[PDB]
């Protein structure tokens, strides 16, 4: 376990402390519907999943209006999501991960689910 | 006729500017003769151009502008002259980190026979480095180069407090500091701007 | 373009506050429809889409909660049925004024849980409180038996060890007159470790070395530390915030810069869980016992 672990955990901890409005939207609950899958797939799927989100909502006025603070608070969200994507992705080392598109649940929920899992890994490794 | 001498080298400040340096065979006008092309080894990411700057009559340097970088990032480097591809390589920032030298080093005189030196962490609180920076203060005497001292700081507060008892009154002292992050196996930063004071 | 609503939505509670919704498929819906149900709390607050005809959650029952359930043929932004059936569950009979306040808990040293509270604004001077707790591991709801009284506080404590997790907490009366009080404890949070033990203090050229043994039940990697250093002569109370305390089993090391062996330094060390392994990091352990160096 290298620094990537810490960077991920750090970003999640930053994402989960600041509740946005774009966080209401949903994504695939790869976690709650967990299978015989291995770690690599998981981080990967998360990367794939997270990609979809900002890949769509980076240009989404619905999340962007209100105040110029929230405008940036959204910028942050997209920024941190992007950073989270690349890390998980590289941590997986897989060319593609076919996401089955099964259940949906809020991104907030998703981020919390993941936050927990990463935390576990960080403490059990050596 | 163009030919690179020593293979380009890059360090990252893990914030934005990951500078790169190299030397050609003869004196080149870096700013007009060559171009530096970097790109993120990730899907959907385009290439980037850079106008190199002169670093010694033959030596060139470009500062790779990078919005935000993570541990996983792998970069493509290509050095162009015009249309003749001279050399190309890859570079993973997180691997080779040169922390941004700290600044605003100031000396203070508290009572109780203690000397307080305070500097500021060059990084913002959301930088992946902010929390791993361990500084190394360096206090020395002007005409006594043997009268040098180096104090390690591991705690988060960017402040060291030595005792006056370790300082000769009526004598000039200088202090400079440098930070580094052990978790990233970085190299030392530059020293901070020196400071002078007498007892 | 719109499927029919769900049928006979009911709601029951299991454990202490695991609210479980249940329903049936619509009537005479599209045959060419792959059947998915959409649900969220009042104010479309925390949404979710799944094939299951049920959705359960672990939520305190101090306030009332409603789930709205709808119908769908895809997982996307479809013509959503636009007919949301819904059912609520209301808090237990007792009046709000009688329920206890300030119900709090702390998982001490990953060994036991200590919870306390104060009586409600309008509580009979005779009411007896009982505290109940439940989590995945337990056979059935457990009753907390080691009670205590401190100042005006009432409280109980129970053994809770280690090998997502959260404990369900409820405190009510033995006469069923007052309003029950609920509490879900994150359990990756609210952890106060025991204080560390300073092994030794070595001076080496004015560089002070501090070795201490962290509390038995914790990993160094998961703790953050704060080192206090008081000086009798210079009267200089200092305290250092340290996150990485590594040496060159169980022990951790930190070095105090710029101190001299010709002055007494008193050292203490307290510890807290970090956000890298834990949900929150607010609850500092107590201070360790002191160890001084040499005047
Ligand atoms: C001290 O220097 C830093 C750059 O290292 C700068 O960002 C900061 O504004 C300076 N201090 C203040 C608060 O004036
Ligand atoms: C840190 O990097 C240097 C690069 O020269 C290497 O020699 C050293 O082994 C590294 N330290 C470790 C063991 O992480």
């Amino acid at each position: 376990c290298d620094i990537t672990l810490q960077e991920i955990i750090k970003t999640l901890n930053s994402l989960t402390e600041q509740k946005t409005l774009c966080t209401e939207l949903t994504v695939t609950d790869i976690f709650a519907a967990s299978k015989n899958t291995t770690e690599k797939e998981t981080f990967c799927r998360a990367a794939t999943v997270l990609r979809q989100f900002y890949s769509h909502h980076e240009k989404d006025t619905r999340c962007l209006g209100a105040t110029a603070q929230q405008f940036h608070r959204h910028k942050q969200l997209i920024r941190f999501l992007k950073r989270l994507d690349r890390n998980l992705w590289g941590l997986a080392g897989l060319n593609s991960c076919p996401v089955k598109e099964a259940n949906q649940s809020t991104l907030e929920n998703f981020l919390e689910r993941l936050k927990t899992i990463m935390r576990e890994k960080y403490s059990k490794c050596s | 006729p163009f030919k690179v001498l020593q293979e380009p080298t890059c360090v990252s400040d893990y914030m934005s500017i990951s500078t790169c340096e190299w030397k050609m065979n003869g004196p080149t006008q870096c700013s007009t003769e060559l171009r530096l092309l970097y790109q993120l080894v990730f899907l959907l990411s385009e290439a980037h151009t850079c106008i190199p700057e002169n670093n010694g009559g033959a030596g060139c340097v470009c500062h790779l502008l990078m919005d935000d970088v993570v541990s996983a990032d792998q970069y493509t480097l290509d050095l162009w002259a015009g249309q003749q591809l001279l050399w190309k390589g890859s570079f993973k920032p997180s691997e080779h980190v040169k922390p941004r030298a700290p600044g605003n080093l100031t000396v203070h005189t508290q009572v109780s026979d203690t000397l307080l030196l305070t500097w500021s962490n060059p990084y913002p609180p959301d930088n992946y480095l902010y929390n791993h920076l361990t500084y190394a203060v360096n206090i020395w005497s002007e005409n006594d180069p043997a009268d040098f001292r180096i104090y390690q700081v591991t705690y988060l507060e960017p402040s060291l407090r030595i005792a006056a008892s370790t300082l000769k009154s009526g004598i000039s002292y200088r202090a400079r500091v440098r930070a580094w992050a052990q978790c990233y196996n970085t190299t030392w930063s530059e020293w901070s701007p020196s400071t002078k004071w007498h007892n | 373009e719109t499927q029919p609503p769900v049928t006979n939505l009911s709601v029951s509670v299991e454990n202490l506050c695991t609210v479980i919704w249940t329903w049936n498929p619509p009537e005479g819906a599209s045959s060419n429809c792959s059947l998915w149900y959409f649900s969220h709390f009042g104010d479309k607050q925390d949404k979710k889409i799944a094939p299951e005809t049920r959705r359960s959650i672990e939520v305190p029952l101090n306030e009332r909660i409603c789930l709205q359930v709808g119908s769908q043929c895809s997982t996307n932004e479809s013509e959503k049925p636009s007919i949301l059936v819904e059912k609520c569950i209301s808090p237990p009979e007792g009046d709000p004024e009688s329920a206890v306040t300030e119900l709090q808990c702390i998982w001490h040293n990953l060994s036991y849980m200590k919870c306390s509270w104060l009586p409600g604004r309008n509580t009979s001077p005779d009411t007896n409180y009982t505290l109940y707790y439940w989590h995945r591991s337990l056979e059935k709801i457990h009753q907390c038996e080691n009670i205590f009284r401190e100042g005006q506080y009432f409280g109980c404590s129970f053994d809770l060890t280690k090998v997502q997790h959260s404990v369900q907490i409820m405190v009510k009366d033995n006469a069923g007159k007052i309003k029950p009080s609920f509490n879900i404890v994150p359990l990756t949070s609210r952890v106060k470790p025991d204080p560390p033990h300073i092994k030794n203090l070595s001076f080496h050229n004015d560089d002070l070395y501090v070795q201490w043994e962290n509390p038995q039940n914790f990993i160094s990697r998961c703790l953050f530390y704060e080192v206090e250093v008081n000086n009798s002569q210079t009267e200089t109370h200092n305290v250092f915030y340290v996150q990485e305390a590594k040496c060159e089993e169980n022990t951790s090391c930190f070095m105090v810069p710029g101190v001299l062996p010709d002055t007494l330094n008193t050292v203490r060390i307290r510890v807290k869980t970090n956000k890298l392994c834990y949900e929150d990091d607010k609850l500092w352990s107590n201070w360790s016992q002191e160890m001084s160096i040499g005047k």
